[PDB]
């Protein structure tokens, strides 16, 4: 009954305890931020949520099951940005974003690089986009993707003022319709309190 | 989803331009070429040396594209395959696979014409070359994924990592080169592609699950 | 005025190793006229490209 | 004074049109004199006729790539672009070179030595040339940044003609190793000499056409996006 | 910021990229396993191929480690010695290459006696073998510099950078395997090794600021 | 007066300039932002200042001469972080920052990375280390550095709000004591308007 959900999560790096009993159920419409230092366990329960790491002792669930049980109807609607953008960087903007749509039907893409704020830099490679162009390559998916669960690793890494209003902005609207945001920013956001959900590790 | 698009991702970031499709041609061509420097330019001995010239030069190849198989992907999308793309794992280890042995396997097998006559081989000879590359040139990117995929992605690798590369392709080499060998006094090499054969039945099979299970262990 | 052939490629075209010559010419104008070829195409591709981006 | 703007396209551009005429008309006066009109020598006949088709492309390989590093050169120490781009411009051209010598040798040597392909000083030494050339050109088309290739492109030139003697010397050491000296010797004759130069100058001019060519179409990649090219 | 500490720095990297820097040497030893295995018994046959075969294994070890000479420093910190370290940068060139050479030429050196068991070599025969890894490796490391410094950029990881520096040790390789022969029929080596050190001395002079100047070249 | 001068520097790559014409002298005590938007040639100026890329116009003078002829004295007083932290993932936090240290190390590294925020991770490999936590081990570089010019490409990437806090308070007594901080950032500095010199793209 509902979405991602943790069950008793615990995970433990070297000798200290990142985190142990963690127990939440995530419903549709719900925007959480995971809080945290800096050298807290947030990176390392945000790949266990998309099941990239399995977990030392406990179990997350999408939909009812096991991540590892589906495993196809849970990539199909799931979109992660971790501290690496995951883009291959000798492509252009385009055929990078061209490669993690659905179709590509590049009028979707163009458009998507657009909003994205990558206006006139779809064709030159993204290892001459600067440092943020390059983030907001990663972060133009968000434009193009069906997914409904957004699993995002500090987005704000490099994108400057007007662009993280407008990350911001374009993630206010997607928790509205039926999305779940999932979020570690060290940079506090510019929304209301009662719109973010903060759970710790504890 | 889409296979094909994932091979054809690893076709584009190999090459980049008309100009670079050829840059394997001409490293095996090079390879080749540095034979005659040293062991001499006497075309009989050029010959009997052949299968060896040709399998390390095979081997040279497909050491090299291993690394740029798995290696680049860590620092930025080793993930979105396996945390996206709702095919299995395996069929995107199997796409990369494909892709390698294209960038490798089929610049040795279109240039075997030209290679079968700078070292002297004949018809034969060289329809054994081929046949050999075709069925044993593809496992190279097979059986070496596995080892390759752990490590170059898990930290604090020892060792003995590398016993899982380079040491498991040596029934490939010794089989293929026997092959050869064989063609070379012009004999039936029917039972050695047979055993070819069953290793790329066998390995094509395995070697996708096996390095999506490495792959799996690593990322963790 | 005075040629090395008694005749034409009766005589010319053939002095005994008519394969040998005539396959450096082919193989040696062949390049050439793909270099040539390849030059001028270009040429014309970059300038339709250059009007292309101008739209 | 060396004006060096975008009008070097134009005037690239003036001198292409005479320059290929008279390549174009050297190479068939050379041709014609040679290939058909000059006499055969007496041990290999009509087969000496390659003299005019390959020696020439032979030499101006070796020509294309001191002129490459000349280049290079000029464009390292006076920080120069268009000066690293005539090594792009020259490259295909000398590798074209370097293979017609290659195939045109192969196809002389055949008659004479029985096979297709032997291992011998003339064939390695070009074989490495052949090397070189494309590793430039494939090292400039591995970058996708223009002006960052042509500068690694000059570098290569420069590392590479610095060793040229020294692979070349060690090759005909490695030939006379084995089997000692070069077939019997060389000798062009007072009939055969006069059609070989006119077949070496328009080579030249050839060479000289297609660099003007491709140095036009490199500087239109590379100012692609000026308003100068309004055109 | 010192030379020598560059130096060990480079070392211990080195030293913690295990696995990375013993595919060379599993890649040197079949190699040399290979053609002894293809070809029966036939001492005489053997003796001719030797040199030839070590001294291409050796070669193709020295691309096949050359990959990591700056490869893992554009990512993070190739700068910092360009823009820091009041040390010269050919200077932090070579430091870099010694320390690449004690972690892949040197190797070569110590297998070097069980090559000759392995080969059949005699005595005299492994010295000259080891003299010329000890005057040709470093050269190798010297040669194959610049080309890295020049691809680093690219972060090919393939048949590129074997198509750069693998030309321009073709007089290495022809002096070496000419020593190593010359070694079999029990000649004076004098002259050879002469050369060797004249090409070790001219590449170690030169190479250091041509990378220095590849290096800038690819870092803007 | 003028450890720094800017003469001129111009910079256009492909049809955009980031810059022309820029000139700006920098004493003793100058804390100096460059400003910018995520596309804005401040990477690109950055990268001229330390002498890693040359310009395509003007030039850079260290003290009254150009970087090229004093590059020996230049690098003495300099600290480059970019946005790659330059620092090695397979060695640990404190033989990283080990080599940075010009002697009495290895009890000096130590309290360096105490103040950088890295008590406990100092035998610790950095990719084993978090996104903040690795860039800390650049920074720690803060704490031990005797250069006066400080170059700063974007040092709070990845950094929680406390370790922000702890380096706004480092170079700020590095500016008091009559050094240099050249600085890019997209969080806003917690320091007075004052204490700051902007100097933009123009
Ligand atoms: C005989 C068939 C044709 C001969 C080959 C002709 C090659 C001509 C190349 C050419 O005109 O293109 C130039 C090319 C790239 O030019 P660029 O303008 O920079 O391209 C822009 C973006 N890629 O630059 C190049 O890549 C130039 C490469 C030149 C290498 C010459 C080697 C010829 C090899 C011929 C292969 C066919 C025969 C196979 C073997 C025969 C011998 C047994
Ligand atoms: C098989 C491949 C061959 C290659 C790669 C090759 C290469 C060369 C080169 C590089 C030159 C430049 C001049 C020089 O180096 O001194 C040259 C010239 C010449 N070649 Fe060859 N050669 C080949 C075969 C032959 C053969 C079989 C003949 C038979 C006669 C021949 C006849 C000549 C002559 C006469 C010259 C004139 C040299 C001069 O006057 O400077 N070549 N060739
Ligand atoms: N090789 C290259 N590396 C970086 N930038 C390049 C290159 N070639 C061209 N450029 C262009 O030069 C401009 C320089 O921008 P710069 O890197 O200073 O941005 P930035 O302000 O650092 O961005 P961010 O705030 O995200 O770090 C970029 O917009 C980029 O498009
Ligand atoms: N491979 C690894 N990558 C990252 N952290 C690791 C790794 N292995 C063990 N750890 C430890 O696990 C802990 C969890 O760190 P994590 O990556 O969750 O930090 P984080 O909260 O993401 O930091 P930041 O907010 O800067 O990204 C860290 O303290 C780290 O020491
Ligand atoms: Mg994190
Ligand atoms: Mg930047």
């Amino acid at each position: 009954m509902g979405m991602l959900e943790a069950r008793e999560l615990l995970c433990e790096r070297d000798e200290r305890t990142l985190f142990s009993g963690l127990s939440f159920t995530l419903n549709a419409g719900e925007w959480v931020q995971i809080t945290g230092s800096n050298g807290a366990g947030k990176t390392t329960l945000l790949r266990l949520l998309t099941g990239l790491s399995r977990p030392d002792a406990g179990e997350v669930l999408w939909q009812g099951q096991p991540l590892h049980q589906v495993r196809d109807s849970y990539h199909q609607n799931l979109l992660w940005i971790g501290h690496q953008p995951g883009i291959k960087t000798r492509l252009t903007a385009l055929e990078n974003l061209h490669f993690y749509h659905r179709d590509g039907d590049t009028a979707q893409c163009l458009e998507a690089l657009a909003q994205a704020g990558l206006a006139g830099f779809e064709d030159i490679p993204v290892n001459q986009l600067s440092a943020g162009q390059q983030r907001r390559v990663a972060l133009a998916r968000l434009w193009l993707t069906r997914a409904t669960l957004w699993i995002l690793d500090e987005p704000f890494t490099a994108i400057d003022v007007n662009g993280v209003d407008r990350l911001t902005q374009r993630m206010a609207q997607h928790t509205e319709q039926g999305g779940i945001v999932i979020l570690t920013t060290h940079q506090p956001l510019n929304v209301a309190e009662s719109k973010i959900r903060r759970i710790s590790l504890t | 989803m889409m296979f094909w698009r994932i091979f054809r991702l690893e076709l584009r970031v190999a090459f980049r331009h008309s100009a670079e499709i050829a840059n394997p041609l001409w490293f095996f061509l090079i390879v080749i070429t540095l034979f005659p420097l040293s062991i001499g330019p006497e075309p009989q001995l050029l010959a009997r040396i052949a299968p060896g010239i040709i399998w390390v030069a095979a081997l040279l190849s497909s050491l090299l594209a291993l690394e740029r198989l798995f290696r680049d992907d860590l620092q930025d999308g080793s993930l979105e395959q396996l945390m996206l793309l709702p095919l299995p794992l395996p069929a995107v280890v199997l796409a990369k696979v494909m892709a390698h042995w294209m960038v490798t396997g089929l610049p040795l097998l279109i240039l075997s014409p030209l290679v079968a006559m700078l070292l002297g081989m004949d018809v034969y000879g060289w329809q054994v070359m081929a046949l050999t590359l075709l069925l044993g040139t593809p496992t190279l990117g097979f059986l070496g994924a596995p080892g390759v995929a752990l490590t170059v992605g898990l930290k604090r690798g020892g060792v003995l990592l590398s016993i899982l590369v380079l040491p498991l392709t040596i029934p490939l080499l010794i089989f293929a080169t026997a092959a050869m060998d064989a063609a070379s006094m012009h004999l039936p090499v029917d039972g050695y592609l047979a055993i070819l054969g069953a290793l790329l039945a066998g390995t094509a099979t395995l070697s996708p699950f096996a390095t999506a299970a490495a792959l799996r262990i690593s990322i963790q | 005025m005075t040629p090395a052939f008694a005749s034409w490629n009766e005589f010319f075209a053939m002095g005994g190793y008519a394969f040998f010559v005539w396959l450096a010419v082919v193989m040696t104008v062949i390049p050439l006229v793909v270099l040539v070829v390849h030059s001028v195409m270009q040429h014309r591709a970059i300038l339709r490209g250059v009007a292309q981006q101008r739209a | 004074q060396l004006a060096i703007p975008p009008r070097l396209y134009q005037i690239c551009g003036w001198f292409i049109p005479w320059l290929a005429i008279a390549s174009v008309v050297v190479l068939t006066v050379g041709w014609i004199w040679g290939f058909g009109f000059a006499p055969a020598d007496y041990q290999q006949g009509n087969s000496y006729r390659i003299i005019y088709l390959h020696v020439p492309a032979a030499i101006w390989s070796m020509g294309i790539y001191a002129s490459m590093a000349v280049a290079a050169f000029i464009g390292l120490v006076w920080q120069m672009k268009m000066a690293n781009l005539a090594v792009a411009a020259m490259a295909p051209i000398g590798a074209v070179f370097t293979f017609i010598a290659l195939v045109t040798g192969s196809a002389w040597g055949k008659p004479m030595w029985g096979t297709w392909w032997v291992w011998d000083a003339r064939l390695t030494s070009e074989l490495v040339l052949l090397f070189l050339y494309v590793g430039v050109i494939a090292l400039w088309h591995a970058f996708d940044d223009r002006r960052l290739a042509g500068r690694a492109a000059g570098i290569l030139v420069l590392i590479g003609v610095v060793n040229l003697p020294i692979i070349h010397y060690s090759v005909e050491w490695w030939n006379t190793l084995h089997q000692g000296s070069t077939r019997m010797q060389q000798s062009i004759d007072p009939a055969m000499r006069s059609p070989l130069r006119w077949s070496i100058f328009g080579f030249l001019l050839l060479s000289a056409t297609l660099t003007l060519m491709r140095m036009r179409n490199l500087i239109l990649l590379m100012e692609k996006r000026r308003p100068w090219v309004s055109e």
